[PDB]
């Protein structure tokens, strides 16, 4: 239960960090 | 009514290397090359729509024609999920024939 | 198709010293490249070994000549069959 | 002899080759196998690609015409040879100079070069 | 410093998801495979991506650019990389001997 | 330099194809090779490139599971060719 | 901070040898699948634990929360075994493993944890979400969570568990987030 749970931890940060804004280019 | 225009083409040069000219020869012949690159191309994708029973020229046929002769991915553009890929369709005549190459060899 | 790896592509791309905030169309090469990849590299598995199954020897045959690949791959197998040891 | 092989030495004595060596017909059967199963190899790729479930006359129709250019490319044809004469043939001979030596083009065209080579040391 | 520390989580941290790899490798196949392919599998594409990114950056840095990565250093990254063999394609019969 | 230290390098390895050999399909080629080096360098190019093809062929056949004797089959050098720019494609069965 | 036990792993010679079919037959939820193992798992209830038992007369008895829990449950098992007929002596009991957790109350960054004790400690973030260091002085293996959850496992005693835990108390308040 406690790998469960933990391994969405990992994942959940690199979606409050990363990635603020999108941005686009010509 | 021309694709590539010589300050395209210098920038392309300054990108490999910035101190290197080319001589008026060496850039005709290069838009000359991209020309019939170009034209190679577009004529060998048509043959593949007009196969397709189609009238309009989609990226996936000059898919085709640039990875099989040229070998050129070109990455940004996606396609369709490739079907599961058929490995020996081997058929019969071929399963009988190669089982008498071996009748003959061993016995 | 949709992009399967919208999000995590962008976390990568970070990592190896991108950006906070890359492009969405670098994000696209970024993803249509590794599809190309996982597709080449699973069509030469199957013709290689036993036909119409891919293995991790078949793999492992494939990516022999480049060595960062290589040794990335023998390290994950090696610390997966540790990490089972340990449970 | 197979069917086929008894058919090769036909086509040789047909042309101009009356005294051939026996390694010939194995070899003009090799070129014969890989140039079948070549080109049933790109029908199989264009009739995949137009989305049909066999291989039709119309996929080895194209499957021969889209490599007789790469595979089989030709010399170049009689009415491009005599546009790139008749504009070459117009311009007038040169005068030659009276004592010039050895006569060469300039020295980014010739071989004559100080040619070096590696101390052994 | 403190950005290093962040870019050295994200370094390790981040993996494609084997949920859908499998669902990816799975549709080429056609029947199934192995967890121990999935891993390697998984763990090779993060190696090709690391391949691109750090050659990417080298293109932006030998031209006259910032950090953002346009396009145009990611289709120069794939060009540097095929002419070094490292881009397998399959589809195109190559030939040494002319 | 890379080629000269390859060279200080080979001032010990000796290849299998003797220098006659290798300095005559330079001759056939174009030139008569003086420096009795870079016959040598050539000659250990061409000992690799044959060493992997048939290394890669040894791989194959030792994948296929016949653990005692390993024969050079075609069935081997053929799918171990195709990796670099040899694709021969040998018949069966002449009808 | 103590850490709390949560799972026991002892074993126990009973010194006869055992035909298996009998004591599935007999005895109480006993479950025996010899085609996928060859030991007879009966579980009990009052203390929730389980027993594999061998042909051998050897016993293997998981799920305990305490030392004399363990002990007691493994009589009970010794009992139910003695009183369907074999001749059953309690000849050997000892603890294989004893497995504790706890929570150190803050979040904890792994990265700088690796940084500086590369040789103890091995973290693959994508196989397992957990960074595993090895204790070379007590003899444990740590599993360290970001979310501040250890797990100390391979234990034989309590007081081992104990101390690597007061061991590792201050490197990871030394990386707190």
């Amino acid at each position: 239960v406690n790998l469960s749970e933990e391994s969405a931890r990992i994942l959940a940060t690199n979606s409050e960090l990363v990635g603020t804004l999108t941005r686009s280019c010509k | 009514n021309q694709v590539l225009t010589k300050k395209k083409l210098q920038d392309l040069v300054r990108e490999v290397d910035p101190n290197e000219q080319l001589d008026e020869d060496v850039e005709e012949m290069l838009l000359q090359i991209a020309d019939d690159f170009i034209e190679s191309v577009v004529t060998a994708a048509c043959q593949l729509a007009r196969h397709r029973k189609s009238s309009t020229l989609e990226v996936k046929d000059v898919q085709l024609h640039l990875e099989r002769q040229w070998n050129m991915w070109i990455p940004g553009f996606g396609s369709e999920e490739i079907r599961p890929y058929k490995k020996a369709c081997t058929t019969e005549a071929h399963k009988q024939r190669m089982a008498l190459i071996r009748k003959t060899t061993k016995k | 198709r949709k992009r399967l790896f919208s999000k995590e592509l962008r976390c990568m791309m970070y990592g190896f010293g991108d950006d906070q905030n890359p492009y969405t169309e670098s994000v696209d090469i970024l993803e249509d490249l590794v599809i190309e990849f996982i597709t080449e590299m699973t069509h030469k598995a199957m013709s290689i070994g036993r036909q119409g199954r891919v293995q991790v020897e078949d793999i492992v045959f494939l990516i022999r000549k480049d060595p960062r690949k290589f040794a990335r791959v023998k390290d994950l197998l090696t610390m997966n069959e540790e990490l089972k040891r340990a449970r | 002899m197979p069917k086929d092989a008894q058919m090769m030495a036909q086509i040789l004595k047909d042309m101009g080759i009356t005294e051939y060596e026996p390694r010939v017909i194995n070899q003009m059967l090799e070129f014969a196998f890989r140039y079948v199963t070549t080109i049933l190899d790109d029908a199989k790729i264009y009739s995949s690609h137009a989305k049909k479930a066999t291989v039709d006359a119309d996929d080895v129709r194209l499957a021969i015409q889209c490599r007789a250019d790469q595979s089989f490319t030709s010399p170049p044809p009689r009415d491009f040879l005599l546009d790139i004469a008749r504009q070459r043939n117009q311009t007038p001979l040169p005068l030659i100079k009276p004592y010039s030596g050895p006569r060469l083009p300039p020295d980014r065209y010739c071989l004559t070069a100080p040619n070096y080579r590696l101390k052994s040391l | 410093s403190e950005e290093q520390l962040n870019r050295y989580e994200m370094y390790r941290r981040s993996a494609f998801p084997k949920a859908a790899i499998k669902r990816l490798i799975q549709s080429i196949t056609g029947t199934s495979v192995s967890q121990n392919v999935v891993i390697a599998m998984s763990g090779i594409s993060k190696v090709f991506v690391g391949e691109v990114v750090e050659e990417a950056l080298d293109v932006c840095e030998k031209w006259g650019e910032m950090p953002p990565l346009q396009p145009k250093h990611m289709r120069e990254a794939v060009r540097r990389l095929k002419s070094k063999g490292q881009i397998p394609n399959s589809k195109h019969k190559k030939i040494i001997f002319f | 330099t890379p080629l000269v230290d390859f060279l200080m390098q080979l001032e010990d390895y000796t290849p299998t194809i003797p220098d006659a050999v290798t300095g005559y399909y330079l001759n056939r080629a174009g030139f008569e090779a003086s420096d009795p080096r870079i016959i040598r360098l050539i000659s250990l190019a061409a000992q690799k490139f044959i060493s992997d093809i048939a290394n890669d062929a040894l791989q194959h056949c030792k994948m296929k599971g016949k653990d005692r004797k390993y024969t050079l089959t075609m069935e081997d050098l053929t799918p171990a060719l195709s990796e670099y720019g040899i694709n021969v494609k040998k018949p069966h069965y002449f009808t | 901070i103590v850490p709390q036990l949560q799972n026991i792993v002892s074993t126990v010679n009973l010194g006869c040898k055992l035909d298996l079919k009998t004591i599935a037959l007999r005895a109480r939820n006993a479950e025996y699948n010899p085609k996928r193992f060859a030991a007879v798992i009966m579980r009990i209830r009052e203390p929730r634990t389980t027993a594999l038992i061998f042909s051998s007369g050897k016993m293997v008895c998981t799920g305990a929360k305490s030392e004399e829990q363990s002990r007691l449950a493994a009589r009970k098992y010794a009992r139910v075994v003695q009183k369907l007929g074999f001749p059953a002596k309690f000849l050997d009991f000892k603890i294989q493993n004893m497995v504790g957790s706890c929570d150190v109350k803050f979040p904890i960054r792994l990265e700088g944890l690796v940084l500086t004790h590369q040789q103890f400690s091995s973290y693959e973030p994508e196989l397992f979400p957990g960074l595993i260091y090895r204790m070379i002085k007590p003899r444990i293996v740590l599993l360290i969570f970001v979310s501040g959850k250890v797990v100390l496992t391979g234990a034989k005693v309590r007081a081992e568990i104990y101390e690597a835990f007061e061991n590792i108390y201050p490197i990871l308040k030394g990386f707190r987030k």
